[PDB]
């Protein structure tokens, strides 16, 4: 009478690093780094606001794109590249540190 | 392995095996006979569930934007930036890559372990009933019915009972 | 939209995972999975696979 | 866990042994006894030594202030010092976290080995005049006095004078 | 942690043995004779080699140069900028040093594994025809001559053959 004891296996594994060896066959293996993407803002339960024509800093002189946007309040903010801040060509000095004051300002 | 029992002495894995991880499969007069084992099984997977429950469903940090996709910041203070994050980039790519190698080179080994306690576990129950071949088996020396092999499994193997039995079979 | 939820956004979309590492864009913001160059890196959860 | 031992065919540790980290527990007829292993004791103590002189009392580089607290930076430096350091701080608690696990983990298999290491130190002493137990004792097949017990913990214990009866009576 | 082989019961090392990494050392009527192990010695050399090829010559980030050694920088700038290379160089330095022990300690526990695989293998392979004597050796209670000994270590001994006149010397 004979009594063995093994462990299991199955026909195609999956091949991973180790420190010392390179594709070695192993039961299962999961992912860890991410590449799905979905293509789309995903707001649920935030309190979103997409400036669309509006620019970040048109806000706060209010040209004619940015009369819906001179009061609004959010928690995640939206930059369109069609964005212009101004209407009378111009530019504000300090312009990125002053966007990144408003980008968390609420 | 490190514990020489995943591909030392236990030659290959038993496909047909899906009951667990580690199990017995015994020989005798009522024939053939497969089951596993949980208490080693379920020590495992309850390991590779602590690293896991490691790795996933951190809660990182927040962090804000620095650079303008849509209007380009300065220059020297561009570079500062993407220098900065392209070394970032390469301490956490390093620290992603090492931190695999040494998982996986643990759960690897980790598994033999598990092997070899369940192995050198069964053979102390046998003290002087049987001899291991090397192959992963126990050749018994005296009759093991199926219901002496379920004893050996919820470890009931009383070596007593058998043991002038056996030891005669031993020597001649 | 607001059907789905999540926490780390770029230039491209959201990012839902619950992956330690990404790999879509470098500059993400929000609660984000850290950057890593490599495109996949396979975490072990078995044994050495010896077949028959 | 990696030798068992610990959480293994050890059934339990002995809270009254305070002379060592391991030791020796005999049973025979002239009464009882417990005493520690100075080799295998001191053998770890010595590693988790090593281990707190590599983290404990080392120095790093100075580091001055590119901040201030009173009289607040300019705002596009600013945040950029801040993600730089908030980055910073990811890494280092990540290493940190990091170290102590693995650190932790190479620890506690580090005394299941010398636990396993001194069992099987023991078995081959005594060579065939004695049979294992499974939860870490030694059935002793022949009359082993107090001073018997000596010679095992020791490393006197010579086999062939015992080797005798030994066999005799395991049959 | 460690196994017994290397610093333990195996006292010291033969520097004779050029062969190889491990081997075999009996002794017998016709002589002594020592002959080094293929398939362990490889194993670890297999093992070492994979680490190497993980860290010697792979490939670099490409860095480029925000700072002036002939014209210095702004002082402002200048200091973020020495703050954050200070701040990497820490990084690299704590990585670098923990990986060296670590893998350090894995390699020297690697090759005290890859002896007691060797050990406990010939354990096997002679049943009950030798006991372990704890410092390495195995004595053997039957005669075994230069094509013994040479049948142990090509794993070709049949321990059935010799098992009676053992089993015989041992007991007594
Ligand atoms: C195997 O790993 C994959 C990785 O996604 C996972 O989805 C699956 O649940 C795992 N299966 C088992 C049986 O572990
Ligand atoms: C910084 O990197 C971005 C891409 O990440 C690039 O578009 C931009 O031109 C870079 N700026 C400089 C000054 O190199
Ligand atoms: C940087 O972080 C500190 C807190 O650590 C905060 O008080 C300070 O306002 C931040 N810098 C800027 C420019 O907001
Ligand atoms: C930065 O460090 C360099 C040496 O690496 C030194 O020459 C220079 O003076 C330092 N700059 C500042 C502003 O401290």
């Amino acid at each position: 009478d004979k009594i063995c004891l093994g462990h299991h296996a199955v026909s195609n594994g999956t091949k991973v690093n180790t420190l010392t060896e390179r594709g070695v066959e192993v039961v299962n293996a999961t992912e860890t780094v991410e590449r799905t993407n979905i293509p789309r803002i995903c707001s649920k339960g935030k309190r979103t606001v997409d400036l669309g024509q509006c620019g970040l800093l048109g806000t706060i002189t209010g040209p004619p794109q940015c009369d819906q946007f001179l009061e609004f309040s959010a928690d995640l903010i939206i930059e369109r590249r069609e964005g212009s801040d101004v209407c009378y060509p111009g530019k504000f000095v300090n312009e990125e540190a002053l966007r990144q004051i408003l980008r968390e300002s609420g | 392995g490190l514990f020489g029992a995943i591909a030392g002495f236990i030659e290959n894995g038993w496909e047909g095996l899906i009951d667990g991880w580690y199990g017995f499969r015994h020989q005798n007069a009522q024939g053939e006979g497969t089951a596993a084992d949980y208490k080693s099984t379920q020590s495992a997977i309850d390991q590779i569930t602590g690293k896991l429950n490691r790795l996933i469903e951190k809660t990182n940090q927040q962090f804000e934007l620095i650079d303008n996709e849509f209007n380009e910041v300065e220059k020297q203070i561009g570079n500062v930036i993407n220098w900065t994050r392209d070394s970032i980039t390469e301490v956490w790519s390093y620290n992603a890559e090492l931190l695999v190698a040494m998982e996986n080179q643990h759960t690897i080994d980790l598994a033999d372990s598990e092997m070899d306690k369940l192995y050198e576990r069964v053979k102390r129950q046998l003290r002087e009933n049987a001899e291991e071949d090397g192959t992963g088996c126990f050749e018994i020396f005296h009759k093991c019915d199926d219901d002496c092999m379920a004893s050996i499994r919820n470890n009931t193997y009383d070596h007593s009972k058998y043991r002038e039995e056996a030891m005669q079979n031993r020597i001649q | 939209d607001a059907n789905c939820e999540g926490d780390c956004y770029h230039s491209g979309g959201t990012i839902i995972s619950n992956l330690p590492f990404q790999n879509i864009d470098s500059r993400a913001v929000g609660k984000c999975p850290r950057y890593v160059k490599q495109r996949s890196l396979l975490l072990a959860t078995g044994m050495k696979n010896v077949p028959e």
